[PDB]
Formats: structure tokens, C-alpha cells, sequence
């Protein structure tokens, strides 16, 4: 993806967010950070992964933007300069959205292979059995040397 | 000391208005009078932020068009809250009262002359209240 | 008895003001009159802490600059809360009303003369309220 | 990293915090603290580690800035100098952000190797098994001398 | 550290605290107290320890400064001397900060060796085993004399 | 310590308490109380102990000063003698401070040997084992005489 498409895509995904709420320079800053770490030009397979992380970081910057200003710590207002009176009572709204977004990554890109390896059962596949068995660093139960080593007990996991 | 009122509001909209200072001068060379042919000198400026509101009652002297033996004359007034300092006239001097341009009931724009200014010297915050009366139509006041 | 009001406030800012006492004296040696050539003697002092506020309405007699047949005269007034005792004039004596110096609508500073003083003898706390009127421009009052 | 980029990077990460809220001097003070403890000039492998601690320390100084002033202990205000009336009601917001930031270090630098060694199981690796076994200071169960020492029981962990 | 640096360092750590809130004389009073007890001139290894305790004592003096005055026991105010009305409703803020500070001593000096000996397991080190074994005052299970002493039971912990 | 330093030291420790809140006479009264019970002139080892009790006693007298007056039982006030209106709402604050001070004696004097003997295990020291054994008043399990005394059972704890 080029530098101009990312701002176009992020703004649409964030419900048409405006420039003052989030500048185009900040989006490039997070976009560039994941470009150098994932060398997207070298391997184009990380386009969905780099795109998903970029949006999440932008939401994080939005939350901290409410902080460091007076918006986060106020929950009341009252103006009265005569006959005009106004009283109203997004920091908390951005919170659960970030939690919700991390649970539905398909909203960004459906090809993220999300939710595929929840349950793992060991010893029910030949591919997984031999990979563990043939690992030279593996130490299993058949290596119990006891008091002092004896040649009756194997020193390697793999079968001869 | 006051803190909240020492800063600009963030709920009620405020607007800026234009103003102009006023002096006077004598022109006649031989007339023995201080008046002479009086002239007024102007120097424009603006108010930082202001709020305009109309008179609250319906008293006969506060109505807009008034019936006189000559014809349906014109009258307008306002109450203004502002953070700029405006001055009235001072005696034994050549300074006149400041004026500021605001919309009227006839759809046009006319000059209003400051008549009453309220200040709170012991509080510190620069917030003022003014009371204004529209200049007579066809003249520049006095 | 009152406790809280018997101590100085700690939320609303207060300021000190300057004042001056006033007497009078006869100067003419041969004139048979008590007036003679009247003179006033002053002795300055200050008020411990005070609060100044302007008139609340917009009545024609409370406006600052007034149109008279001579020219746009000047007028000002205030309401003051203070913890110092100030006195009005007393008859059959040579004492006049105290005055105190405050800012005006024209940007300068002028003397205001005490006209009404309010006291609560049965309460005990020394808190007073005064009503002041600016001295005519170009004179020292009466 | 040089002395000027740290301020530029910190402000962007903190959502464009202003100069009056945190001076550039204070940022250098915490930046210099970790430079001498991690000799960044000698070993540049600690650039992410020094950067992470610097940002966290700045947030800590921000929290204590709300304390030691009137901002922390007040929760109401009311102004009236005539017809103008105002009533409104960051110490609490900066608290949870520090807790959140301590749980998401990837927001600062993805190369921090966060969350990699949660679960440890012993005796399932040859590298770890021999490290403990060959340790001259190790004392294991086969050394139980009893009432008085006997030459039938080893005095060293490693096998001969 | 000299007498002038400590005030400079403490004020920065406390978020730029002012002179009226805490005088420079009180800081010296607590600084001097830990100087004579830890003879910093004799052993410069206690610079972090004396510095950490000095700041904690200052926070303690700040808490007791709110006490012994009207600030601690009031939670409302109302002034009305005409058209001016003011109403607002650090003793409790200094409380949890002292609790928080005692849990993060690295904020003062990272070289305090904090959080190093939480879990202790006995009998798994030769250094710890022989120190207890060779202690002349130690009394272990192999000394159970029973009814009356017999020469079949050792009277010293160390092996011959 | 002399009669003048005690007031100077107490006031600093109590955060600069004023004279009207606690008179110098009352400080001497509690100071003199512990001087005669600990004969400080005869043994100067109790200077920290006498100082600690003096400060605690002063806090106790401060708490009872709020009681026996109107300050303790009131929790509202309202004044109005015209346009001036005031409404505000240390007995409760002095309570927890006494509890806190009783738990942190190091704030007064670090040499008080606080918190050193929490956990006691018996029979693991030769010094303590022989102290109980050689005590002529000790009565242990080996003295069970039964129905009537017999010369086969010891009447003294110490071994012959």
C-alpha cells in the first residue's frame, strides 16, 4: 500500500474521522513504524498484519489525546453570560471500542486467520509427534538416569 | 482569587464587534467660542468578544418605532457584555463617548453610544457590562 | 455568638483603599459669619480590607455621563463592604464626612464621599456596608 | 538517539503534550538517568529499554505534578463576579493510563521482547537440565548424608 | 552529596514543590539525620539509601503539615461578600502517594537493589547449608538427648 | 537532652505546630513524666525511648483537646449578619495519625530497634535451650510423678 491509501482507508474504518481529531502526520508515523519492522516491500504477505496494527495504535493515540487535556477530567459545564445558558454533562467511549476492536479483527481485514488455534491436543498427530520426538534438545521420561548413568537408558530422544 | 471567570468561555458563543473613539475640535478662526464649528475625530478599533441582548420589558419608551407629531421616529438599545474596556465622556476634556456598530430592528446597521459602564475594581477579572442607545437617525450623536 | 463572620474571609479577594478625614475652619478675621472663608483640613488613613461594586440598575440618574444644558456632565457611585469604621458628618460640629479614593469610569481616580453607613449594633461582628457618590469634577465636595 | 529526538518522540507518544505541562528539561533529566545506568553509547542494544523507562518515568512525574497542587483535591468550582457564572467538575485519568501503559509496551517499541517467558516447566530441556546439574553450588536430593557422612554418597552434583 | 544538591534533587522529584509548602531548613533537618546515622562521609555506598529515606521523611512531614491546621478537617467553603461567591469542596492525596512511593523506590535511585530476595528456599545451596551447619549456637534434630545425656549423641552441630 | 530542645524538636516533628494549639508547659509535663520513670540522667540509653513516648503522649493530649470543646461534635456552620454568608464543614484526622505514628517509630528516631523479634521458634538455639533447662523454677514433662513420688523420676530440670 502507498502512503496516500492508508489515510484514506483508516479514516473510512474510523467512521469518517476528521483531520483535527487525528492528523495525517500521526497516521504516517505509526504506518512507517510497522513498515520498517515488517519490511512490507520485501514480503507483501504482511499487508493485513501491518494494517491491523496501524489502526490499533491510532486508537491508542486517540485515547491518550483525551488525556493530557481538560476533556478527560471534566464531566460538567455551565456557561451563563446573560440570557444564554448552556449545560452538558469520548475518553471512556474510545476505551471499550479498543477492547471490542481487538476481538473483531475481521472488521479491518478478513484474511487475518483469526481464531484458528484455540484448542490444542497433543499426541494425536504424526507431524506433531515426530517433531517433538526428533528434537535434539528434547528431554522425556525415558531418560531417568537415577543414581549414576548406565548404558541401559538412552541419551537421545530420537529412535535409532 | 477568581480563576474560572479569568478565562474565556467555552459554551456560549461570543462575537467581536467594531468600535471607534471620538474627540472634538474647534474650526472657526475668529469665533470667540469654545464650540466654534465643532468637528469629531475618529479612530477605529474592535472589541475582543462581546454578547448583545435586547431590552427585557415593553415600556413605552423602549418600543422601536414611536409616534410623534412629526412622524414615526426610530429607537433602539441593547445590553452588552464584553472583555474590552470602553470609556464614556470626561468633562473638561476633548474626549467623547465611544461608539460601536450593531444591527438594528430595521435590518440595517447603525452606531450605538455607550451610556453606562459597570466595573468591579476589587475583583480583578476584566469582565464588563455596558448599556447602549442607538444614535439618532441622520446624525452622529453628541 | 457569631464566630465565622468574626474572621477574615479566605475565598473572595479583598483590597485595601485609601481615605481621608475632613474638618473645616473659618479664616476671615472680620466677617461676622460662621462660614467665613471656609477651609477643610485632611488627615489620611486606610481601610483594612474592602469590596467595591457598582449600581445594579440602569435608572436615568445612575448613568455615568448625563446630558445637561451646559454639557455632558459626569456621575459615578459604588457600594462598599468594609471592616473599617467610617463616619458621616455630625451637626453642631466641625467634622465632615469621610472620603475615599477609587477608580472611575473615565479611567482616572477620584474621591467618593460617604453618604450612608449601615451597622448592626446587636450582632457584634465589625462588618459594615457603605454607599458612596463621586465628588463633582473640579471641586472637593461639601 | 540524540538529545533532541527524545523530546520529539515522547511528545508524539504522549498525544502531543504541551510544553507547560511537561518541560523539556524534565524529559532530559529522566533520559540522562537511564543513559548512565545503561551506557547506551557503549551498547546500543538498550535503546528500546531506555526509551520505555523514560516514558514511564515522565508519566510518574506527571501524576505527582497534579499532587502538590490544588488540582488533585478539588472536585467542584463556582465563579460569579456578576452575571457571569461558571461551574465545572487529570490525577485520576493519569493513574489508569500508567497501569495500561505498563501492560502494553509494544505501543512504544515492538522490539521489547514482551510476554515471552510466562510458563516455565523444568526438566524438559537438555540445556537447562545440564545447567543445574553442572552447577558446582547445586545441592540435590542425592546428597542426603544422614547422621554422619559416608563415602557411599556423592558430594558433588555433576556426574564423574 | 553536598547540602545544596539535596534540595535541588528533592524538589525536582516532588514535582517542583515550592518553598512555602516545604522549607529548605526542614529538608536539611531530615538530610542531616540520616547523615550521622549512616556516616556517608565514611562510607559513600549509602548515598542511595540515605537519599531514599530523606524523601520519604519529607512526604511524612507533608502529611502532618495538613494535620495541625484547618486544611485536613474541612471539605466545604462558601464566601459571599456581595456579588462575589466562591464555593469549593491534599491530605488524602499525599497518603496513597507515600504508599505508592514505598512500592517504587527505583523512582529515586535505580541502584537500590529493590525486590531481589522475595522467595527463599533452604537446603538448596552449599553456602547456606554450611553456614547453618557450622554455627556453634545452632541446635538441630541430631541433639535429642532424651531422658539423660549419653555420649552416643553429638553436642556440636559441625561435623568432626 | 535539655528542657529547651524538646519543644524545638517536637514542633518540627509535628509539622510546625503553633503555641496556642499546644503550650510549651504541656510538653514539659509529659517530658518530665518520662524523665523520672526512666532516670535519663543516670542512663542515657533511653533518650530515643523517652522521646518517642513524649511525642505520642502529646498527640493523645491533642485528641482530648478537640473533645471537651465544641469542635468535636459540630459538622456544620452558617453565618449571616447581612450580605456576608459563610458555610464550612481535626478530631478525626488526629486519630489515624496516632495509629500511623505508632506503626512508624523510625520517623522519630531510627535507633529504636523497631520490628526485630516478630517470629520466635523454640529449641533452635543453644543459648535459649540452656536458659530454660537450667532455670530452677522450670517444670517439664520428665517430672511426671504419677500417683505417688518415686526416686526414679527427677525433681530438677537441669542435668546433674
Amino acid at each position: 500500500m502507498t502512503n496516500e491509501q492508508v489515510i484514506e482507508l483508516v479514516r473510512v474504518l474510523l467512521g469518517g474521522i476528521t483531520t483535527e481529531e487525528i492528523s495525517d502526520q500521526t497516521i504516517i508515523f505509526f504506518w512507517t513504524k510497522w513498515k520498517l519492522t515488517y519490511d512490507l516491500d520485501n514480503r507483501p504477505e504482511k499487508i493485513p498484519a501491518a494494517l491491523y496494527n496501524t489502526v490499533v495504535d491510532c486508537v491508542r493515540w486517540l485515547i491518550v489525546q483525551e488525556v493530557s487535556s481538560g476533556n478527560s477530567s471534566i464531566r460538567e459545564r455551565f456557561e451563563k453570560i446573560g440570557d444564554e445558558t448552556i449545560s452538558v454533562k469520548s475518553w471512556e467511549s474510545w476505551k471499550d471500542f479498543l477492547d471490542w476492536l481487538e476481538l473483531n479483527p475481521d472488521y479491518i481485514d478478513p484474511s487475518l486467520a483469526f481464531n484458528s488455534s484455540l484448542v490444542i491436543i497433543g499426541g494425536v498427530r504424526k507431524d506433531e509427534f515426530f517433531r517433538v520426538k526428533n528434537n535434539p534438545n528434547s528431554y522425556n521420561g525415558f531418560m531417568e538416569q537415577g543414581v549414576y548413568p548406565t548404558p541401559a537408558i538412552p541419551k537421545q530422544s530420537a529412535w535409532p | 482569587a477568581y480563576s474560572l471567570l479569568s478565562s474565556r468561555n467555552r459554551l456560549i458563543p461570543r462575537v467581536e464587534v467594531q468600535c471607534r473613539k471620538r474627540e472634538w475640535v474647534k474650526t472657526d478662526p475668529d469665533s470667540p467660542f469654545l464650540n466654534g464649528g465643532r468637528e469629531v475625530l475618529y479612530t477605529p478599533f474592535t472589541a475582543v468578544e462581546c454578547t448583545v441582548q435586547p431590552m427585557r420589558g415593553k415600556a413605552i419608551r423602549d418600543q422601536n418605532n414611536q409616534l410623534m407629531i412629526g412622524g414615526e421616529e426610530d429607537y433602539d438599545s441593547y445590553t452588552v457584555y464584553s472583555e474590552t474596556l470602553l470609556f464614556r465622556a470626561r468633562e473638561g476634556t476633548e474626549h467623547l463617548s465611544d461608539q460601536m456598530l450593531l444591527p438594528d430592528s430595521g435590518g440595517g446597521q447603525t452606531w450605538f453610544t455607550v451610556m453606562k459602564a459597570d466595573m468591579y475594581p476589587s475583583s480583578g477579572v476584566p469582565r464588563y457590562r455596558y448599556y447602549l442607545i442607538a444614535v439618532p437617525v441622520g446624525t452622529e450623536g453628541g
